[PDB]
RNA sequence: GGCAGCCAACGUGUUGGCUGGGUAGGGGAGCGUCCUGCAUCCGGUGAAGCCGCCGAGUGAUCGAGUGGUGGAGGGUGUGG
RNA sequence: AAGUCCAAGAGUGCGGCAGUGAGACGGCGGGGGAUAAGCUCCGUGCGUCGAGAGGGAAACAGCCCAGAUCGCCGGCUAAG
RNA sequence: CGUAGACGGUGAGAGCCCGGUACGUGAAAACCCGACGUCUGUCUUGAUGGUGUUCCCGAGUAGCAGCGGGCCCGUGGAAUCUGCUGUGAAUCUGCCGGGACCACCCGGUAAGCCUGAAUACUUCCCAGUGACCGAUAGCGGAUUAGUACCGUGAGGGAAUGGUGAAAAGUACCCCGGGAGGGGAGUGAAAGAGUACCUGAAACCGUGCGCUUACAAUCCGUCAGAGCCCUCGACGUGUCGUGGGGUGAUGGCGUGCCUUUUGAAGAAUGAGCCUGCGAGUCAGGGACAUGUCGCGAGGUUAACCCGGGUGGGGUAGCCGCAGCGAAAGCGAGUCUGAAUAGGGCGUAUCCACACAAGAGUGUGUGGUGUAGUGGUGUGUUCUGGACCCGAAGCGGAGUGA
């Protein structure tokens, strides 16, 4: 029974070269070069699907932030006097209505420095 | 090919009845003055194999 | 009907040959063998310890000799010569291989293990003291020959 | 008691035979069965299959070049596995596949598959395949259809009856086996078992006994 | 929100609790190849192969889904 | 005596199969050294790397936090 | 039709078109194998059976040594068998063989022979077979094959199959010197043109879309504008549960394998693709587990009969009783003058008692102890033993 190592052989590399459509030079061409590329490429999406929602919440951050600012109050007191009104809109829509509603925005700005305690910086 | 079993193994190693393995132990031969005759009573006769051992031991005996 | 597309083996009767050495998924590239080594290439024989003296070696060889002459005995009990002829009777070495007791061409020797209950004549080439105690206590003859 | 009605080739009845229950009335060992007829298949694969080996392909005694400096790779012969026309490494080589299956194991199965025939009433008996003298395939082929309508059948026919295994042996689905050889995969192969009734007496004779 | 390993409960497989990084290595279960017993099914109304498209699977991989080339053998089940 | 106890997936024994038997650094206790070495040799129900991804030490196997079953463009935090 | 449905061929799956097949028939000659007569020898020139006493019953032999070879036997207490060297016997009250010597006892009459069958093998021939290979495979050799080629020589030693059903292989046009092509034709197909089935990748172009000449890039990944296409929608060109190409820009980001304490490592290997290239097989092997069969039994080996798997095959093997070194004894046995204790055994478990709390024992009574053949798998043994690799060693030859 002699086998030749062709159908089976070939089904990798069409899959993996398939996959490396569009690398460049020998990673989208060589099936040897396009597997080690794909080793990386797919730790790399891993660790950044992982590192996306850190990311986009770093992001939403910076616009919150930003909108704060504008508003005339800082971000990690905006959070804390929206967590003591029990606001809880999470960071992505909270940037959604900085950029999209920013009077929305100002209404949970006073919502938040209402709530804020009289003295931050008091032990409590 | 029939397993050829060890000679030296088959001639210091027996089973018992149950199927355990013994042996003599050593230091019996010779120089046997100093040997107080406490120390060769309790090398005399025939003692199970360690368990350490006993998988060696049974591997030379059967092949 | 049973067919031979419907013949399949019992479960678990069969199982998948282990494969080793056909990538890094099942037992890949050192095939089970580790790193470098002697058993990477070889087996080591089952009677070398590294150098120092074997066990089949440093010990002593069992004392005696086997007596190419010894005389041995197929044994049967009396026990099983209840078991095997609850009616008693003449109990030759033929009716004892007849009953699966004793192998077919050997010297038959009778033992006193069981009890004994019934009128045998057993015939064997050797009865133990308690067989023959038996034998006799139940009624029979234990004839030695 | 399981009574084959035995059927003449003019179509009439002439007796029955009785079917012991120890020969076709066994527990149908499905595990039992396979074991048997993948030893049959074993014992009739020829393993005519070699390979040369590095030492057996030609050639290739010579070191081919220098062990060292010539910046190739280390060989010790051009018929190394890895050399194209070399040696196979661990290649087929002529193998007896038969495999010594118990003879109460190869008797239980055959008996297992006549009995799941007898019980789905598909043992039929006969006191001869065509009439005698000169084989006729086409009153073979006539009787074994008002017999059975199924495509495999069994002539489990006696060594003697020339006329009637001549006669069916060119049916297409008709295997024809005689009593002593009769076997597992041949009675589980065939969807009827077609006995003669020598045939019949012969293995029920040749059991009992 | 999905999957998997152990365990329990009751059921006639649902739930629940724990647990699922891993080299040497051990165990389990599988994908794919071609060769065959048997059984079936596809094929000059176009098999395989190859190139795609649209997809599919928890993986190896898969398309009895499809289009191009092709020109004759293939698939599936169940075993060896 | 309790705890852990739908688990540590514990301990022990006997079997099938192993791999390992080159360790590294860090803390502490020490020998050799010059109470040098990223030195060397020990002890450490000490840790980590080895075989460990993720965050922090800028970068930086062994340091600190923390042990990755998968997906979220949710939230709270560890070291920092 | 089938005593023919074997296999092949034929323009694609043919029992019925062809060669054939089942089944039948056919040797002038030669060879072989048989018998049938001449012919050849022998016996008849005789067959029968009992008595007692001398010669004969294989000589450089047997035997004995000294050195060896062979046997399980490695010189050992070393028989038997043998070679060379010496020494060297008797003929039946003889002599050997019983692993040295006997009232011994048994085997019998060596030193001279011939002897079929059962057995081993296949250069060659014939007919077949393949859960064999299918052109880097299978023979080195499907072609030129032991050829070409290399070497002085012994020797080494390749590569190279596929148009189509049929050559119908482009009568005569055009460009060109030709090659080659474009027409036109044959063809089902020329997306089969003697460079020819299918026609992968590597590799090399050309065309189109996006993108790039302020940029520091393990060449990706995640976000992602812009641009270019596609599927729907609404029926304004803009939105969608969309899809695809490209990727300005930003974040993150130190190849694979091996081997290491540790490698992105400036350690190893890899230029690329395709193909091939490594735990295999034999054995009633060994151990362990799975699974069947039968079970205190289980199996049979060789071999015999079956144009096949099938049926026989009771020799052996493992179970079945152990203890010991055997006279051995035996559920006991060994040790011991010592019913003194221990060792190893009496499957296991349950109840009853007697005991002693030295770890529990002793008996008694209950159920009755489970192996063994296939076979899967993992290890293992002997083999090349998962694959590759030395320098070197030996035998026989080739070379001044």
């Amino acid at each position: 029974a002699r086998v030749k190592r062709a159908l089976n052989a070939q089904k990798k590399r069409r899959t993996v070269l398939k996959a490396s459509k569009g690398y460049r030079g020998q990673r989208s061409r060589l099936y040897r070069k396009a597997k080690e590329q794909q080793l990386h490429s797919l730790t790399y999406a891993y660790r950044d699907r992982r590192a996306r929602k850190g990311e986009f919440r770093k992001l939403w951050i910076s616009r919150i932030n930003a909108a704060a600012r504008a508003n005339d109050i800082t971000y990690n007191r905006l959070i804390q006097g929206l967590k003591a009104a029990g606001v809880e809109v999470d960071r992505k829509n909270l940037a959604e209505l900085a950029v999209s509603d920013p009077a929305a925005f100002t209404a949970l700005v006073d919502v938040a420095r209402a709530a804020l305690p009289e003295d931050v910086n008091a032990p409590s | 090919p029939k397993a050829k079993t060890h000679s030296g193994a088959s001639k210091r190693f027996r089973r018992t009845g149950t199927g355990k393995i013994v042996r003599q132990k050593a230091n019996r031969r010779h120089l046997l003055e100093h040997k107080p005759t406490k120390r060769t009573r309790r090398l005399d006769g025939r003692t199970t194999v360690s368990a350490a051992d006993n998988s060696r031991i049974n591997k030379l005996l059967n092949g | 009907v049973i067919k031979l597309h419907d013949l399949k083996p019992a479960p678990g009767e069969k199982k998948a040959k282990t494969r080793v050495g056909r990538g890094e998924g099942s037992k890949g590239k050192t095939a089970g063998r580790g790193t470098k080594g002697t058993k990477a290439r070889k087996n080591v024989p089952v009677m070398f310890e590294g150098g120092q003296m074997p066990i089949h070696m440093r010990l002593p060889k069992l004392k005696g000799f086997k007596n190419r002459f010894r005389t041995e005995y197929q044994v049967v009990n009396v026990g099983d010569i209840n078991k095997a002829f609850p009616q008693g009777g003449t109990v030759g070495v033929d009716e004892l291989v007849a009953k699966g007791l004793v192998r077919k061409n050997s010297l038959v020797k009778v033992l006193g293990d069981g009890k004994l209950t019934v009128k045998v004549d057993v015939t064997a080439n050797k009865f133990s003291g308690s067989a023959r105690e038996a034998i006799t206590a139940a009624g029979g003859s234990a004839t030695e020959l | 008691t399981l009574k084959v009605d035995v059927k003449t080739p003019a179509g009439k009845t002439d007796g029955s035979v009785e079917l012991p229950a120890e020969l076709f009335d066994v527990e149908p060992n499905i595990a039992l069965m396979h074991q048997v007829v993948t030893a049959q298949l074993a014992a009739k694969r020829q393993g005519t299959h070699s390979t040369k080996t590095r030492g057996e392909v030609s050639g290739g005694g010579k070191k081919p070049y220098r062990q060292k400096g010539t910046g190739r790779a280390r060989q010790g012969s051009t018929r190394a596995p890895q050399f194209t026309g070399g040696g196979t490494v661990h290649g087929p080589k002529p193998r007896d596949y038969s495999q010594r299956t118990p003879k109460k194991m190869i008797a239980a199965a055959l008996r297992g598959a006549l009995s799941d025939r007898a019980r789905n009433d598909r043992i039929h008996a006969v006191t001869e395949l065509v009439e005698g003298q000169t084989p006729s395939t086409k009153s073979a082929k006539t009787f074994l259809g008002t017999l059975t309508e199924n495509k495999k059948v069994l002539v489990v026919i006696g060594r003697t009856d020339e006329v009637g295994a001549k006669s069916v042996r060119n049916l297409p689905g008709v295997h024809v086996i005689s009593p002593d050889q009769l076997n597992t995969y041949d009675v589980l192969n065939a969807d009827d078992v077609v006995f003669s009734v020598e045939a019949l007496n012969a293995y029920i004779s040749a059991n009992s006994k």
